[PDB]
RNA sequence: AGUAGAAACAAGGGUGUUUUUUAU
RNA sequence: UUUGUCACCCUGCU
């Protein structure tokens, strides 16, 4: 007998073993070296993909640039680019008819956000581009620099702490015939000129992704700088404010609510009429989503949605697509070439793309430099006609939202109806017709619309079945949604954050595993075993009675020597595991508690510990994750603050730069911003405000507490003298 | 006293005189988070690869007046260096067990009021009764519930002033309370809470867990309640039914 | 306001009709909807269309599979091709010093000849395989001369181990100022693999994988004691599957796996700049009672500065066998076999007498793969998941538990293979020891192109299902589904068997 | 050699100190 | 080979 799984498919379902495909027990493909030749691959496709257009050379920057608008419609059946005007406002303009009213109560409901929002708010997110220092950092390291680089020029106007001020500093940044920049490399001065700013301000960073699942080749993404930033905040926040009031979109929600909604659209289109139609159901993708769409339009849909409303409204509105439309993606890192007779390596940047000579490339890589040599300006590249992904997200989705929503019975005319849900590139369709010719119909008519916006429907990927059964995006469909254990297979571990998070959510997501991804009790007592096994393993400890010779073993033992009752020592100090069924909602220490002496609950929950750390309230009891389909997401635990809940260390391989007067602020700042702390201990969870200097309030609310609790109760006199002394003391160093 | 003290040995100095008088206070909120390290994409691979580190995890300093250096065997417990841009210490983790070994102990009688949101699951559990189980179909319907019991009747703005008013009461600002069911629990909070110790952040936080609604989107069969939510891995199934009544 | 560079930058990016933003913005105003979509749709090509294929059942066709020279073993270790050395002694595993359980299972065999070489490696200098046999053995009699064998040995840096090992062997980093008039300077390549086709190896060594042995592998009870009634439900069923797998060779993979990556990591971040010798040491419970611990052969690491998630580690692999290569050369073309002396097992009253055999390779790990290879215990949780489900699915039927009958007294069975004469069916238990042994392959054999392979795959399955469930189905595009499944089919020994098993449903479900 | 696959790894950075001298 | 005789630090997502 030779053995073959496959074979079960012959008796089982397919929906119903459907978790015996996803191979998630294995690593993910990574990527290697650079990206500049995806970039480059991804800028002539977008170039190529529409070439029927018109070509400018902007003003400002100086730039070739193609305008794919209103260009000739399509002949062939290959990916086209070429959306009109008139189809995108009518698309508006119709689902604007469908739901009375959804653009006013939604400009309505942005005004105030953008009134009353504040600065410090872009200190969340993501990478982001620098062009101070030409790189990737953090938000609030950027944020920090182009406000020094901004106010040390003689714009300053964000110190009223609203971000729109800040947008206000962006803009009039951008009339001047110089400005001064600095670089660590003591320090140094250099003068940027206008259109160099320009092109350094208008400028993405591009690089490839890693650990995705599903493909063989290798993609490229890209990443923002900081003069876009609030823009598109603003223009996010409309279109989520718009797409949470949409029956046909999925996006803004979880994995629960979504399933409710693809219940209801598809038992919507169930029973109305039972003998006299037909239905069917489309699954499948779109193709090349992120290399049309360019911003034209999205310019077009925001003049539309912002219409009989104040000025300045439609005017912060409608810059991020102006800056979209005249962008420069950046190109990456370079190449690596090699000698095999002399054993020499080494490595060129992508600046020299415009002038090597070309006898050093393979054939691919020639035909492509020589392709995109008429774009090079200053290692950026011009590409205006597309988008690319960290893009507009929710308005695309509302666009695809708008073209399904054309194909009701009033506007299709004759007979035909088509349904469905869209999130992003992925769509779910249902067509009726009382025939198999209406079918064809339908899905041409479908077909050849989303070809005048721009949304060219994949055909090696979709297919069409009669209704009842389907595949949304990993959830499969057979008369009700059956579970999929595998996608959530690569959480049952440990996370990393501490000795104390890990315990809460392991038991957390079998918890969470077992309420809705349908897991079973032996499954998860199983799953208990195996995930005490690992802790024990990847924490260094076991069991206090063992013979396994690790480092926390000669302590541990003592810990198990001296103590009275064995079952109150937690897991990870070498005790038992009291988990089961009914209690997995309980945190640790609050179920060995009765079980501990006296010393040990004191020394173990002790408020004066030298290693617990809280930093703020938006990160306590909370901690992210990366999950395996998606970004990274927000987990929140049930935990207690004792001994075992520190934090990591640091890379360190800064120090060997030449940045390294990046380490010594931090170091200063934290020395300040801490004694704040002790003068005000209240600003971790309130934000303080004024506009007055970090001592002056330190000598203000420095002189109540020595006249109010040691001088108004009855408290040494003779401190109060040189308190007050000291007071006068620093008032008068600071030379005022 | 040690405030002053240190605020005057800082502008003293040069360096650190500009930083703090032409830094604004409503600027301080930008420059707290200014960092030169990055949000880690990859947490379970570093925490493998550093757990075979000598030191691998930080504490302040204060450890060298606190924890010895080499213990009854001689492992050390801490190193000599500071981490990179802070003045906190690296440190093994056989100090953590040392601490829960040989270390200073304290009172915890108030570590059950403050977390009392979580003793009451503690305690009951332990006060319920069991019966048969019913081995049928199970259909369910996906259903808002409060998966908390939402303490009050009140919203963030009146949870902020309580917790303001229990927890920092001589930085409130500006309004008083008005109703009386926020000043009996003020009062008592304020009886039940003196000379406590814990950190304010721990406080608030479990007083925020403690005394607000949150409301989630689940898949029911049985009945719509907050006592029973909680176990719900344990009540229902897919092919089975467990009975209870909790205490 | 917007006026300067702005005023500008937006006059621009407009369609190409207009020129200044406020005549745009006036023209969007007072737009009403005319019928231009439905007015715009007549003067498109009539090539532009959704043409429907019907699937019927004579419309699929045989996968096809590359063409080449035959594959080979891609493995961190053996697999069945594996001989242990055993002792008995009363310990849990990892609970002892390794280097003592070497040198006792080392003193058990009896008949240890001078080796010499029966297959050579064709690519590298052999002479250093052989050397470094005989340098193994002497560190191991000088550590066993020791009065306190320690938990790490060092060996000495000779020629033969960084020729192995593969040291000082990156080139230089130099600028391009420099040496940019040198000849023969180009790019890294960026070529595709290599084409190659099936072996018959791959399935006798997957059978293999879901037979039974005479030991317990795993050992799974450390849990709080029971108070309800589903408690007591789980638990028995528990023990049913718990008894069924305990005992599969996956299992013993599983653990063989396991270890070799911990011991490894370990010492990767430990020391960076010396060669260990680590054993790979297994323990497990006989039949009966007795525990047993046994030995599988070497494993030396090199030098470790590991920066990135792909940065590669070396190490020298050498394992014991009694299977002959020349019956299979083309199986392991990079191994270098010795023969190392001769074993006896005696028959009912006569002997039998064979040569017993070194496996030697060098290979490779990152950083990212010795993380997953560590956790390769969520196979059975993958494969007990999929019978918990059958078991509860048709107990909701009968209002009954269920899990009785169904591993003892069983009047159903799943087809699991196919036999010279059909298809055949087997018990629950068949079917729980394909699954792990399915699952624990799935990890051995990582690849882009299983990842490609299965997500393009997983269509053709639904789409035959949606034919077999009287449904309806139909296509729009179906040769470049078939072009893409054959994008990733290069080299990988275990796709390909993937590949011919689909050949093989495809045959038996619309015959 | 090997890892590996559309491009990489097989380590990467800085700090030194200097007109013939009689002896162990 | 070299004007040399020998040392020294640092870093493992920057």
């Amino acid at each position: 007998m030779d053995v073959n799984p496959t074979l079960l498919f012959l008796k089982v379902p397919a929906q119903n073993a459907i978790s015996t495909t996803f191979p998630y027990t294995g690593d993910p493909p990574y990527s290697h070296g650079t990206g500049t030749g995806y970039t480059m691959d991804t800028v002539n496709r977008t170039h190529q993909y529409s070439e029927k257009g018109k070509w400018t050379t902007n003003t400002e920057t100086g730039a070739p640039q193609l305008n794919p608008i209103d260009g000739p419609l399509p002949e062939d059946n290959e990916p086209s680019g070429y959306a009109q005007t008139d189809c995108v406002l009518e698309a508006m303009a119709f689902l604007e008819e469908s739901h009375p009213g959804i653009f006013e109560n939604s400009c309505l409901e942005t005004m105030e956000v953008v009134q009353q929002t504040r600065v410090d708010r872009l200190t969340q997110g993501r990478q982001t581009y620098d062009w101070t220092l030409n790189r990737n950092q953090p938000a609030a390291t950027a944020l920090a620099n182009t406000i020094e680089v901004f106010r040390s020029n003689g714009l300053t106007a964000n110190e009223s702490g609203r971000l729109i001020d800040f947008l206000k500093d962006v803009i009039e940044s951008m009339d001047k015939e110089e400005m001064e920049i600095t670089t660590h490399f003591g320090k140094k001065k250099q003068r940027v000129n206008k259109r160099s700013y320009l092109i350094r301000a208008l400028t993405l960073n591009t690089m490839t992704k890693d650990a995705e699942r599903g493909k063989l080749k290798r993609r490229a993404i890209a990443t923002p700088g900081m003069q876009i930033r609030g823009f598109v905040y603003f223009v996010e926040t409309l279109a989520r404010s718009i797409c949470e009031k949409l029956e046909q979109s999925g996006l803004p929600v979880g994995g629960n609510e979504k399933k409710a909604k693809l219940a209801n659209v598809v038992r919507k289109m169930m029973t109305n009429s039972q003998d006299t139609e037909l239905s069917f159901t489309i699954t499948g993708d779109n193709t090349k989503w992120n290399e049309n769409q360019n911003p034209r339009m999205f310019l077009a849909m925001i003049t539309y949605i912002t219409k009989n409303q104040p000025e300045w409204f439609r005017n912060i509105l409608s810059i991020a697509p102006i800056m979209f439309s005249n962008k420069m993606a950046r190109l990456g890192k370079g190449y690596m070439f090699e000698s095999k007779r002399m054993k020499l390596r080494t490595q060129i940047p992508a600046e020299m793309l415009a002038s090597i000579d070309l006898k050093y490339f393979n054939e691919s890589t020639r035909k492509k430099i020589e392709k995109i040599r008429p774009l090079l300006i200053d290692g950026t590249a011009s590409l205006s006609p597309g988008m690319m992904m960290g893009m507009f997200n929710m308005l695309s989705t509302v666009l695809g939202v708008s073209i399904l929503n054309l194909g009701q019975k009033k506007y299709t005319k004759t007979t035909y109806w088509w349904d469905g849900l869209q999130s992003s590139d992925d769509f779910a369709l249902i067509v009726n017709a009382p025939n198999h010719e209406g079918i064809q119909a339908g899905v041409d008519r479908f077909y050849r619309t989303c070809k005048l916006v721009g949304i060219n429907m994949s055909k090696k990927k979709s297919y069409i079945n009669r209704t009842g059964t389907f595949e949304f995006t990993s959830f499969f469909y057979r008369y009700g949604f059956v579970a999929n254990f595998s996608m959530e297979l690569p959480s049952f571990g440990v996370s990393g954050i501490n000795e104390s998070a890990d315990m809460s959510i392991g038991v957390t997501v079998i918890k969470n595993n077992m309420i809705n991804n349908d897991l079973g009790p032996a499954t998860a007592q199983m799953a208990l075993q195996l995930f005490i096994k690992d802790y024990r393993y990847t924490y260094r400890c076991h069991r206090g009675d063992t013979q396994i010779q690790t480092r926390r073993s000669f302590e541990l033992k003592k810990l198990w020597e001296q103590t009275r009752s064995k079952a109150g020592l937690l897991v990870s100090d070498g005790g038992p595991n009291l988990y089961n069924i009914r209690n997995l909602h309980i945190p640790e220490v609050c179920l060995k508690w009765e079980l501990m002496d006296e010393d040990y609950q004191g020394r173990l929950c002790n408020p004066l510990n030298p290693f617990v750390s809280h930093k703020e309230i938006e990160s306590v009891n909370n901690a992210v994750v990366m999950p395996a389909h998606g970004p990274a997401k927000s987990m929140e635990y049930d935990a207690v603050a004792t001994t075992h809940s520190w934090i990591p260390k640091r890379n360190r391989s800064i120090l060997n730069t030449s940045q390294r007067g990046i380490l010594e602020d931090e170091q200063m700042y934290q020395k300040c911003c801490n004694l704040f702390e002790k003068f005000f201990p209240s600003s971790s969870y309130r934000r303080p405000v004024g506009i007055s200097s970090m001592v002056e309030a330190m000598v203000s609310r420095a002189r109540i507490d020595a006249r109010i609790d040691f001088e108004s109760g009855r408290i040494k006199k003779e401190e109060f003298s040189e308190i007050m002394k000291i007071c006068s003391t620093i008032e008068e160093l600071r030379r005022q | 006293m040690e405030r002053i003290k240190e605020l005057r040995n800082l502008m003293s100095q040069s360096r650190t005189r500009e930083i703090l008088t032409k830094t604004t206070v409503d600027h301080m909120a930008i420059i707290k988070k200014y960092t030169s390290g990055r949000q880690e994409k990859n947490p379970s691979l570093r925490m493998k690869w550093m757990m075979a580190m000598k030191y691998p995890i930080t504490a302040d300093k204060r450890i060298t007046e606190m924890v010895p250096e080499r213990n009854e065997q001689g492992q050390t417990l801490w190193s000599k260096m500071s981490d990179a841009g802070s003045d906190r210490v690296m440190v093994s983790p056989l100090a953590v067990t040392w601490w829960n070994r040989n270390g200073p102990v304290t009172s915890t009688v108030h570590y059950p009021k403050v977390y009392k949101t979580y003793f009451d699951k503690v305690e009951r559990l332990k006060h319920g009764t069991f019966g048969p189980v019913h081995f049928r179909n199970q259909v369910k319907i996906r259903r808002r519930v409060d998966i908390n019991p939402g303490h009050a009747d009140l919203s963030a703005k009146e949870a902020q002033d309580v917790i303001m008013e229990v927890v920092f009461p001589n930085e409130v600002g500006a309004r008083i309370l008005t109703s009386e069911s926020q000043l009996t629990i003020t009062k008592e909070k304020k009886e039940e809470l003196q000379d406590c110790k814990i950190s304010p952040l721990m406080v608030a936080y479990m007083l925020e867990r403690e005394l607000v609604r949150k409301t989630r989107f689940l898949p029911v069969a049985g009945g719509t309640s907050s006592v029973y939510i909680e176990v719900l891995h344990l009540t229902q199934g897919t092919c089975w039914e467990q009975m209870y009544t909790p205490g | 306001e917007i006026t300067g560079t702005m005023r500008r930058l937006a006059d621009q990016s407009l369609p190409p009709n207009f020129s200044c933003l406020e005549n745009f913005r006036a023209y969007v105003d007072g737009f009403e909807p005319n019928g231009c979509i439905e007015g715009k749709l007549s003067q498109m090509s009539k090539e532009v269309n959704a043409k429907i294929e019907p699937f019927l059942k004579t419309t699929p066709r045989p996968i096809k599979l590359p063409d080449g020279p035959p594959c080979f073993q891609r493995s961190k270790f053996l697999l069945m091709d594996a001989l242990k050395l055993s002792i008995e002694d009363p310990s849990h595993e990892g609970e002892g010093i390794p280097l003592y359980d070497a040198i006792k299972c080392m003193r058990t065999f009896f008949g240890w000849k001078e080796p010499y070489i029966v297959k050579p490696h064709e690519r590298g200098i052999n002479s250093n395989y052989l050397l470094s046999w005989k340098q193994v053995l002497a560190e191991l009699q000088d550590i066993e001369n020791e009065e306190k064998i320690p938990r790490t040995k060092n060996m000495k840096k000779t020629s033969q181990l960084k020729w192995a090992l593969g040291e000082n062997m990156a080139p230089e980093k130099v600028d391009f100022d420099n040496c940019r008039d040198i000849s023969d300077l180009k790019q890294y390549d960026s070529d595709e693999p290599e084409l190659r086709s099936l072996s018959s190896w791959i399935q006798n060594e997957f059978n293999k994988a879901c037979e039974l042995t005479d030991s317990i592998w795993i050992e799974l009870d450390e849990i709080g004691e029971d108070v309800a009634p589903i408690e007591y439900i789980a638990s028995m069923r528990r023990n049913y599957f718990t008894a069924e797998v305990s005992h599969c060779r996956a299992t013993e993979y599983i653990m063989k796996g396991v270890y070799i990556n911990t011991a490894l990591l370990n010492a990767s971040c430990a020391a960076m700049d010396d060669f260990q010798l680590i054993p790979m040491i297994s323990k497990c419970r006989t039949k009966e009672g007795r525990r047993k611990t046994n030995l599988y052969g070497f494993i030396i690491k090199g030098r470790s500065h590991l920066r990135n998630d792909t940065d590669v580690v070396n190490f020298v692999s050498m394992e014991f066998s009694l299977t002959d290569p020349r019956l299979e050369p083309h199986k392991w073309e990079k191994y270098c076999v010795l023969e190392i002396g001769d074993m006896l097992l005696r028959s009912a009253i006569g002997q039998m007498s064979r040569p017993m055999f070194l496996y030697v390779r060098t290979n490779g790990t990152s950083k990212i793969k010795m993380k997953w290879g560590m956790e390769m215990r969520r196979c059975l949780l993958q494969s007990l998941q999929q019978i918990e489900s059958m078991i509860e699915a048709e107990s909701s039927v009968k209002e009954k538990d269920m899990t009785k009958e169904f591993f003892e007294n069983k009047s159903e069975t799943w087809p699991i293979g196919e036999s010279p004469k059909g298809v055949e069916e087997g018990s629950i238990g068949k079917v729980c020891r394909t699954l792990l042994a399915k699952s624990v392959f799935n990890s051995l054999y990582a690849s882009p192109q299983l990842e490609g392979f299965s997500a393009e795959s997983r269509k053709l399955l639904l789409v035959v299902q949606a034919l077999r469930d009287n449904l309806e189905p139909g296509t729009f595009d179906l040769g470049g589904l078939y072009e893409a499944i054959e994008e990733c089919l290069i080299n990988d020994p275990w796709v390909l068997l993937n590949a011919s098993w689909f050949n093989s449903f495809l045959t038996h479900a619309l015959r």
